[PDB]
């Protein structure tokens, strides 16, 4: 762990539950305005005091302070990095996340009930110490090739890899401090929200539209206050069966990989999709996908 | 396809041979087939529901919660590991990690 450095390029796992390192927290901004649907914040801890490694598309650890509520010692919980392997601030020393307050009415008492860790986050306080665990992700790394296309289907938090392919990809600073890979390629985002204001990082994510015509597309599906012509409101599997034929048409490509993020349950729909568009064209969607997988092209990050 | 996955236990000495669709996380399957399997998530998402593989072959492309260190040894998540092949495999195999 720890020192546990000693092979491949990818900085998987410097850092382990045996061996915390507690970061500290720089900002922690909301991310949905009034009118959204639920709390999701913005946060971003310092890396100093520590070796933290990590890029674009890894999993960040954090541990929840606590030692009596059942017993045991707090345990893991998995978040995906919302930054470029050089943090937030375009440097080395930083990076940040994409938390969501998890709450639900019990199954029996009906109770609201509050998620620890990411209740813990997203009330989290500045400067507040916390235990990260180094990075563990590797199905869904970003490919040096700038020709090569992003697709990336996201729905609410699962905006989060996306940004660091986004960002990476169309950020002055990072454009910059990342020379030796200026995208010239074609990368398409097609995210899934339940309401205009729930549209996380839309100020930015649209910025990257006007100056990137021809490198970056953007989709919104805003279930809420949006209808397909059959009447019924847009889901992003409802975005996606609309460009079927379109998508199906990129991932055909030779170099074109895909990246879906985002709570479970969203793979199931848009799979129905690309099946019925590429079955036309005669063409069994399980085992093109079947086969894209091996090929490392398709990238299924849900949760 | 559909293959057999014996559920082994290394306690009370459990060798459970299930049958498993190949569109059904390993979970579900013994689950609902008389088998009170241990997990939390069920969204790939956690530990609890971890498993090490003996003799077989599962699918991990749903996942993400996941050490190529850890899975390097043949460690599962039954609630989300679909049968490539007849496997066989342990459960109740979360302490083994942290
Ligand atoms: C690879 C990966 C990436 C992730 N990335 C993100 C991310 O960027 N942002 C993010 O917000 N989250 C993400 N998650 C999920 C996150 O890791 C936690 O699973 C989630 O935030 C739950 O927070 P918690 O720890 O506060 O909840 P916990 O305290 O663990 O409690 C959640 C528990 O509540 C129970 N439960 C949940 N809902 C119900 C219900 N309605 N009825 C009955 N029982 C229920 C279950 O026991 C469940 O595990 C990701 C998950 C993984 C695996
Ligand atoms: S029950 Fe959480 S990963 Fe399976």
């Amino acid at each position: 762990t720890q020192a546990k450095a000693k092979h491949a390029d990818v900085p998987v796992n410097l850092y382990r539950p045996n061996a915390p390192f507690i970061g500290k927290v720089i900002s922690n901004e909301p991310l949905v305005k009034e009118g959204g649907i639920g709390i999701v914040q913005h946060i971003k801890f310092d890396l100093t005091g520590g070796n933290l490694k990590y890029i674009e598309g890894q999993s960040i650890g954090i541990i929840p302070p606590g030692v009596d509520k059942n017993g045991k010692p707090e345990k893991l919980r998995l978040y995906s990095i919302a930054s470029t392997r050089h943090g937030d601030d375009v440097d080395d020393k930083t990076i940040s996340l994409c938390v969501r307050q998890l709450e639900y009415k019990h199954p029996e008492s009906g109770e609201t009930v509050y998620g620890v860790c990411s209740t813990y986050l997203t009330h989290i306080e500045p400067g507040s110490e916390v235990k990260i665990t180094g990075p563990v992700g590797k199905e869904m790394l970003l490919p040096d090739d700038p020709e090569a296309n992003v697709i990336m289907l996201a729905t609410g938090t699962g905006i989060a890899p996306m940004r660091t392919y986004l960002w990476r990809m169309f950020k002055d600073a990072e454009r910059a401090a990342n020379p030796e890979y200026q995208f010239k390629g074609f990368s398409w985002l097609v995210f899934g929200v339940p309401t205009t204001p729930n549209i996380l990082y839309k100020e930015e994510l649209e910025e990257i539209q006007q100056k990137y015509p021809d490198n970056f597309r953007l989709t919104y599906a805003i279930s809420r206050e949006q209808k397909n012509p059959q009447g019924g409101r847009m889901y992003i599997q409802d975005r996606v069966a609309e460009h079927a034929d379109e998508l199906w048409q990129l991932i055909k490509n030779q170099k074109t990989h895909t990246y879906i993020c985002g709570l479970r349950g969203m793979e199931e729909g848009i799979d129905a999709a690309l099946s019925a568009a590429a079955a036309k064209e005669g063409v069994t969607w399980s085992d093109y996908q079947k086969d894209l997988k091996k090929a490392g092209r398709w990238h299924v990050e849900t949760y | 396809a559909t293959f057999k996955v014996t559920l082994i236990n290394e306690a009370e000495g459990t060798k459970h041979e299930i049958e498993v669709p190949d569109d059904e996380y390993i979970l579900d399957a013994a689950e609902e087939q008389g088998y009170d399997l241990p997990f939390s998530c069920r969204a790939g998402a956690c530990s609890t529901c971890a498993g090490k593989l003996v003799s077989g072959t599962v699918d991990q492309s749903d996942q993400s919660f996941l050490d190529d260190d850890q899975i390097e040894a043949g460690y599962v998540l039954t609630c989300v590991a679909y049968p490539t092949s007849d496997v066989v495999i342990q459960t109740h195999k979360e302490e083994d990690l942290y």
